[PDB]
């Protein structure tokens, strides 16, 4: 929608998206600040969130 | 690289990604182009409706030396800020929908 | 072939009118600030009772 | 910047164990094509939503 009204910190990132910069747009936005993925335990998860820190990785260094 | 376009009159597109301050970059800009050279124009600035407010406390709050007219309201109001809106000085940014 | 326009008042001084826009700049701030603490100190959204 | 984990319901869950479970769902996965995949994929992250969505609870009233 636009600048998100700064000064907020605890950004829970309900779901993971998989999709293109998602969370970098978000964490541009913010920058004191805090993170929470919530990260469901006992499943591919792990492994799908370090294939989109990979992607977020690539799409820093392009 | 604004100003280095301005001085070889071409014209500009800046597609920096949203959030890195292009308001502020253009306004920086502008007082460049008002700070030494001279020229504080009627600069026209469209902008969408919901951003009309944003850019101009934007604009009052880094360059406070702009003559600000908000171009909105009614026909009315719009006849009534138009009287006498083509004097020199008038007004140095404009900034409509 | 009776009447004719006229036009003056040619006059427009780069420096000093670049010392009168900075000096405009003064009221514009005043207007700002006036407007923002008005509205904050006025405001104060709410409601009144009703006049039966 | 840190991170957070979260737990599966223990109960509500047993729906994403037994729909991973079923050999109909591993047939139409092993196939390949994207369509069932990735309707799969989402048919799970669905389920990681609180699986309400996936299988609301029905409000019960006398026949």
């Amino acid at each position: 929608v636009g600048v998100n009204l700064t000064g907020a910190d605890t950004v829970v990132f309900y779901d993971s998206d998989w999709n293109p910069t998602m969370d970098a747009q978000a964490q541009d936005r913010c920058h004191d600040v805090h993170i929470y993925r919530l990260i469901s335990e006992r499943t591919v998860e792990e492994n799908i969130l370090k294939k989109a820190n990979q992607k977020r990785m690539l799409g820093d260094m392009a | 690289w604004l100003v280095t376009m301005y001085e070889k009159k071409l014209n500009g597109i800046l597609a920096d990604e949203m959030g890195l301050g292009k308001t502020i970059q253009t306004i920086s800009l502008l007082a460049h182009l008002a700070c030494e050279k001279g020229n504080w124009g009627p600069h026209l600035i469209i902008v969408p409706t919901s951003v009309m407010l944003n850019w101009e406390m934007e604009l009052k709050r880094w360059c406070p030396s702009f003559k600000i007219l908000t171009y909105y309201g009614a026909q009315k109001e719009r006849k009534l800020k138009r009287q006498g809106w083509t004097k020199p000085n008038a007004f140095h940014v404009c900034i409509t929908s | 072939r009776r009447k004719g326009p006229h036009c003056e008042r040619p006059l427009t001084q780069e420096e000093l009118l670049r010392e009168a826009k900075i000096t405009e700049e003064l009221n514009l701030r005043s207007l700002e600030t006036y407007e923002r603490l008005e509205a904050d100190k006025k405001k104060q959204v709410h409601k009144k009772r009703k006049c039966p | 910047e840190h991170v957070i984990r979260c737990r599966l319901s223990k109960r509500q869950r047993c729906l994403y164990d037994d729909f991973m479970a079923q050999t109909t769902t591993k047939e139409t996965l092993a196939t390949g094509h994207f369509m069932s995949v990735i309707n799969i994929l989402m048919q799970l992250r669905k389920v990681c939503n609180h699986p309400n969505l996936f299988d609301p609870r029905p409000v019960t009233s006398p026949f």
